[PDB]
RNA sequence: UGGGCAGGGCGAAGCCCGCGGAAACGCAGGUGGAGGCCCCGAGCCGUUCUGACGUGCAAUUCGAUGGCGCGACCUGGGCGUA
RNA sequence: GGGCGCAGGGCUGGCGCCGGGGGCCCUCCUCCCCCGGCGGCCCGCCUGCGGACUCUUGCAGCACGAGGCAGCCCGCGC
RNA sequence: CAAGGAUUGGCUCCGGGCGCCGGAGCUGUCGCUUCCAAGGGGAAUCCGACUGUUUAGUAAAAACAUAGCCUUGCGCCGCACGC
RNA sequence: UCUCUUAAGGUAGCCAAACGCCUCGUCAUCUAAUUAGUGACGCGCAUGAAUGGAGCAACGAGAUUCCCACUGUCCCUACCUGC
RNA sequence: ACCAGGUUGAUUCUGCCUGACGUGUGCGCUAGUCUUGGGGACUUAGCCAUGCAAGCCAGCGAAGCGCGGAGCGGCGGACGGCUCAGUAGGACGGCGAUAAUCCACCCGCAGCAGAGACAAGGAUAACCGCGGCAAGCUGCGGCUAAGACAUGGACAGGCUGCGGCGCGGGGAGGCGCGGGCAGCGGACAGGGAGCGGCUGCGGCGGAGUUGCUGGCCCAUCAGCUGGUAGGUAGGGUAAGGGCCUACCUAGGCGACGACGGGUGACGGGGGGUGAGAGCCCGGAACCGGAGAGGGAGCCUGAGAAACAGCUCCCACGUCCAAGGACGGCAGCAGGCGCGGAACUUGCCCAAUCCCGGCGGGGGAGGCAGCCACAAGACGUCGCACGGCAAAGGAGU
RNA sequence: AAACGUCCGUAGUCGGCCCCGCGCUGUGAGGAAACCGCGGGGCCCAAGGCGGCGGGCAGCACGGGAGCGGGGGCGACAG
RNA sequence: CCGGGGACGUGUCCGUUGAUCAAGGACGAAGGCCGGAGGAUCAAAGAUGAUUAGAUACCGUCGUAGUUCCGGCAGUAAACGAUGCCGACGGGGCGAGGCCAGGGGGCUGUGUCCGGGAGAAAUUGGAGUGUUUGGGCUCUGGGGAUAGUACGGUCGCAAGACAGA
RNA sequence: GGCAGGCACCCGAGCCUGUGCAACUAGAUAAGGUAUAAGUCGUAACAAGGCUGCAGUAGGUGAACCUGCGGCAGGAUCACUA
């Protein structure tokens, strides 16, 4: 009962918008909707609330991050210093 | 596959090897059925359509007196070579002639190219009877 | 007619079999003689080898025994109370083998009270069987095959065999 | 439960339970002698006889309660290659309830040719040997 | 700043279990209920009949047919743009 | 903020039983019409004891404290 | 809903996981989504990708919009992933 | 291969196309018969690459042809009802 | 147990081609004798004119003139013969099973109802007439037989349910038999040529199911399966079984190749060819299977899903007076068609055997003819004899 | 003409040393004639006829000193 | 910094756990493709200046993709040692590896030279221990051409790849 | 209406429709392959084949082929702070 063989989360878009556009937005819609590990409580409960704001729903730890990921490459590099 | 219990593997493997053997390849494919001219049955008999000018393969320079023949059992139009010097004038149009192979396993014999069959009888009497005058064409 | 062969069946591996030869009389089957209650009508068939097989079409009574005391009567069949394979066969009152049927109690209660006159302890041993007898309920199973023998013989239900079946209907 | 009242054969000649000896130099299991199961297809307490080939195979599948799949592995000799072939056939074998729990997957089981018990069942388990033994 | 918009259909991720697998994973059954998805109700609109009407019911309406119908919608009020 | 669903739900209907009030009936029919705050518990959060389990229709939860027990709180509900 | 096929009423039961589901039997002038409600379908071509928008009152379209793609200007801006 | 000439000489594609005057082009298919449709052909009056070319999955009250089924569209009308 | 020719200017190789040998199919040319065998398998399991191919009898015995032979009755026609389409396991072969089954001839045994019994009842065909109808076929009336069909009469066998000890057999049992209670049911009313009926047990002769196992190719066929795998219960069958049905389990098979496809595939005993391992072939004598233009259904019978039986459909074909009636040569000859490719519309039951209770029948079968198709032996015209079913040939 | 670019990898196939069952094998049963092998046999010879003797089967029965399992002990210029 | 690796050394442990592979999986130069970043050199395409009989080329200049990095695709090479993996045995010499030992030493890599054997020969420590033919396992070839082409399949965004008449 | 006919079940040909599989065939057009008498255009390879060659990949050209990148020697080098 997989349902789809290749499209996965962008099966909601049906046949529309073109294969490459559905292929491009698939990595981002996996990214923006996923739960992430809170670095303040440890649990995989960080969800996006709005673009740029990521909040852990367990311990209410909210932090400003990337648009569709909690971390960007430019944002990671400034913090690793 | 040389162990004592490898017989079913060896039969499976060597049969797949044997499919690359060209003599076994024709029996496996059934090419003698794909061309019903001379393979499955000898002595194809058919109706002559026209006399054909065909030149020998060089260095030999001559003109073999072939004829197109449409078979009765198939309707296939195959070309056939007339032996026995001067026999091409003894065969005429709309004759019913019998054709034989060349003893070359389905290939051309000597200087002739492409022609895989040859006539032996015209109107159910042989060309050896006509080349020497033994019999008469009806 | 109906056949007995497996030439239409699939194989053990599920492969379909090719059906080529014409049907033989070696493996021929027949209709189910759905034997019902009524005045006795048996059908005679010259079956294989000339032997006459009698199947019962309608069938009124059955030679029923009481296994505890070794006496029998041909009491009339009233209705099929339970059939094991299908309850369709008891709704139509179809007499086959192993069909629990309601018998005529009159002929059996005459000898049962007669032995109860001598031995008073007999009624107490299985109270449930003698409970239904005074109500007039007497049940038996067909042990013969009426489509093969043409008869509906069997035995009276008694004991735990009876309480097994009265829970089933 | 059961569609008919559970009943056994009348024992000719524990004298209240019917059980027969199948012959061929075999023994009745004590689970068959001292048991309450009413399997009619059982070789010991039922209506089948053992006649014909008796082979020994290994249990392949114990699914589907009363039947089991018994694989008999044998060698066939290819005369051209002068080697053997590992072959096998699977048999749907009737497993009597007297062997319930005793026979498990892997045990070497001797099966005897019965009647055509089912469509694909012509053998019944008459004895067994555990894999660990 | 308020309000309005049947009922069905399809069944995306995720999840559960079974089966298969050395592994990666793959099938299958449920679950879940996504989408400017599908048929459609109130309603809205205006495809066709080139229907009715055409000094009309009407200075654009009526009927059938059709499309839309949780939206890139519709709507009351306030406000802005002359 | 919007939305499918789960649960609750101002209320509404049906059935059964009972109860008034009114009208109709060749036969049949019990026909037709109308009317009938307060305390405890339950949720769920939290607390105490205690220490590891535990759901949900659904993702899951849980040592940053599970289930359980005893409380507490505030609503829905009885 | 590709195409395409079968079935569908009433009654009396039986079974189940029981607002429903499955099965059987009986039955009618063969008839059952019985009124109502409620897709005609297939093979192709042209154009526009799509949902959407439009000439209130002769054009709803292939036009417009769209996302995408691209180019331009801008570090005095709402601050370049911007306008 | 030679030669004239341009800023460059139409490339990949595609086509009597909604773009072809001739023209009802030619060939094939579709038909009893087709200025239609489709598939080809291309010295294309005057196709052609974000003035976007090619491309049709999905979608369409868009434009077109064929087939099945259907029918008062017609042969060829008739009767009935309301107003 | 063999190589030879062919790539080069020459060489050594690899490599294939070709020669050289057997076999069988066809063609060609040629041909003196004899014996023996084979011969429309391949394409067309294509189509068929005409004749023939399975009939026989002892019961009863009509016409016809005691003879007689009709019809009834019975037995066979399910065997042989032909063919190889289908068939990849429903086959075949090997080894089993039938304790899961049935049965004709024949053989060996036991038996066959006292019933008014020194005795058996109604029919029908033949036949006698009268007809219908182109033909094929059929009606009406009248009588009349039985080893036909009944009646009469039950000691047993048998069937079913229940009960149930033993004695025998068997590897294994309520298998056989004895002992029980019920419900059924059920074997001679024949004859003055030998007998013939019927019931049972045991064979024999068959037959149905069935287990294990072996046997072609394709993976450019990798997953298959829903009555599918199992259980319970009933049905049905001669008989076990998903054989079928009812309800219920979720099974069953597969790279140890399932499943699907292909096959110009009947299988085998075998044949060919090679020193051998192998490779190839098996239409073809014998055995088994299957079929009778394609099908399906059935009657009778012990045995057929029969085909020189029936019923129908389909495809071909024929006759008709137009209402109807017929045909199935993969039997034997023979014709056409097909193709490369295959014989006389001969004689006969004499031999080999079969059916029938004997005198009969047998295109099974033999004899001859045709054919260089094959094996073997041998050269370069007319009497008598001889044999033969008859003729011819061999042999003097 | 032809070692898959590499590595992993399951079925498959193959696999260290020491210390009743099964494989393998011998004989025998039972297995049609034709055929085939052999052997006779003056059909005028021959092919033959006819008569002897044999073979066939990873089925069955009996036998078999070795081989393999089972279980311990080594710890392989095996891992 | 994190991770890995083989060889050696060892009275360390386990004790046959192994070898090879259909299927399957992972990695896989260059060029290519997708999205993002970047762009010095070089440079397909393109543009020129020449050469030339012609020159769409070689030469000069310029120049885009690309070359670069990150995430992925792709999955090919003369991916060669044109030499599969594992294992037993087999002559000397010289070298510049690593570890050990201290006794022109042992293990393990690595080249080389000369012989043996092999081979049609070139050659070759395996291409040896092969008609005195048998260690295991996998793959491939079967005259040339058609052709690594077509069809069907699977994979891929595509290019195409695999497989394959 | 008991040799008719009827009803239900069962076996079921045959036909029709839809579809799977297997195998065959027509076709405008258009692409290959092979053989032609060898004609035209060249000369890519074989010598450092006159730009070393080859295969891969990408693009391009009337055409062999050319060019870029990385390989390879089957090279025209077994050879130099030894
Ligand atoms: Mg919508
Ligand atoms: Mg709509
Ligand atoms: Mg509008
Ligand atoms: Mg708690
Ligand atoms: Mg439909
Ligand atoms: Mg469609
Ligand atoms: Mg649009
Ligand atoms: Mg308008
Ligand atoms: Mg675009
Ligand atoms: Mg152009
Ligand atoms: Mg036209
Ligand atoms: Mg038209
Ligand atoms: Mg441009
Ligand atoms: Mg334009
Ligand atoms: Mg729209
Ligand atoms: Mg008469
Ligand atoms: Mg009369
Ligand atoms: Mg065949
Ligand atoms: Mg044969
Ligand atoms: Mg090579
Ligand atoms: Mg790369
Ligand atoms: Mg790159
Ligand atoms: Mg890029
Ligand atoms: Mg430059
Ligand atoms: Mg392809
Ligand atoms: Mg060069
Ligand atoms: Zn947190």
């Amino acid at each position: 009962s997989r349902g789809t063989k290749k499209v996965g989360i962008v099966g909601k878009y049906g046949v529309r918008y073109g294969s490459s556009l559905r292929k491009r937005i698939k990595a981002i819609e996996i990214s923006q909707h996923a739960k992430y590990e809170c670095k303040a409580c440890g649990k995989t409960s960080v969800k996006r609330e709005v673009v740029g704001i990521w909040k852990c729903k367990a311990c209410a730890f909210t932090f400003a991050g990337g648009a569709f990921a909690p971390t960007t490459s430019a944002g990671a590099h400034s913090n690793s210093i | 596959m040389k162990g004592l219990y490898c017989a079913k593997k060896l039969k499976r493997n060597r049969q797949a090897k044997r499919r690359n053997d060209p003599t076994y390849r024709k029996r496996l494919l059934g090419t003698k059925y794909k061309q019903d001219i001379i393979g499955v049955a000898p002595q194809a008999k058919g109706i002559v359509l026209e006399k054909i000018e065909v030149e020998a393969k060089q260095p030999n320079s001559a003109i073999r007196k072939a004829v197109r023949v449409q078979l009765i059992k198939n309707g296939k139009k195959v070309s056939a070579f007339v032996p026995y010097d001067g026999a091409i004038n003894d065969i005429d149009m709309n004759d019913i002639v019998t054709l034989e192979g060349f003893g070359k396993k389905g290939r051309s014999k000597g200087d002739i190219p492409g022609i895989r069959y040859k006539v032996c009888k015209v109107q159910n009497v042989s060309l050896l009877a006509l080349f020497r005058g033994k019999k008469d064409k009806p | 007619g109906l056949s007995r062969s497996n030439r239409h069946k699939r194989t053990k591996t599920g492969a379909k079999k090719p059906i080529f030869c014409k049907k033989r009389k070696f493996h021929m089957a027949r209709q189910p003689s759905n034997t019902k209650i009524g005045e006795d009508k048996l059908q005679e068939l010259r079956c294989r080898g000339g032997v006459i097989k009698k199947r019962a079409l309608r069938l009124s009574s059955g030679n029923f025994t009481c296994r505890t005391h070794g006496f029998s009567y041909k009491t009339k069949i009233m209705q099929v109370m339970y059939h094991p394979s299908s309850n369709e066969l008891m709704r139509t009152n179809t007499l086959t083998k192993s069909a629990v049927i309601k018998l005529d109690s009159k002929q059996f209660k005459e000898k049962f009270d007669s032995i109860l006159s001598t031995d008073s302890e007999l009624k107490n041993t299985d109270p449930l069987f003698f409970s239904n007898l005074d109500a007039g309920k007497l049940y038996g199973v067909i042990v013969s095959r009426p489509g093969q023998c043409g008869r509906a013989d069997g035995y009276i239900l008694q004991g735990d065999e009876l309480n097994f079946y009265i829970n089933k209907f | 439960k059961a569609k008919t009242y559970p009943k056994q054969k009348k024992p000719h000649l524990k004298p209240e339970r019917y059980y027969k000896n199948i012959g061929m130099g075999y023994n009745v299991p004590e689970t068959a002698i001292n048991g309450t199961y009413i399997d009619k297809k059982c070789p010991f307490t039922g209506n089948v006889t053992i006649r014909g080939r008796i082979f020994k195979g290994e249990v392949f599948k114990m699914k589907q309660e009363k039947t089991i799949v018994v694989v008999k592995r044998y060698f066939h000799y290819n005369k051209k290659y002068k080697r053997y072939e590992r072959r096998n056939t699977k048999f749907n074998v009737h497993l009597s309830p007297c062997f319930f729990g005793l026979v498990r997957v892997g045990d070497t089981v001797t099966c005897g040719e019965t009647r055509a018990l089912s469509k694909t069942k012509h053998f019944a388990v008459i004895d067994y040997k555990q894999k660990d033994s």
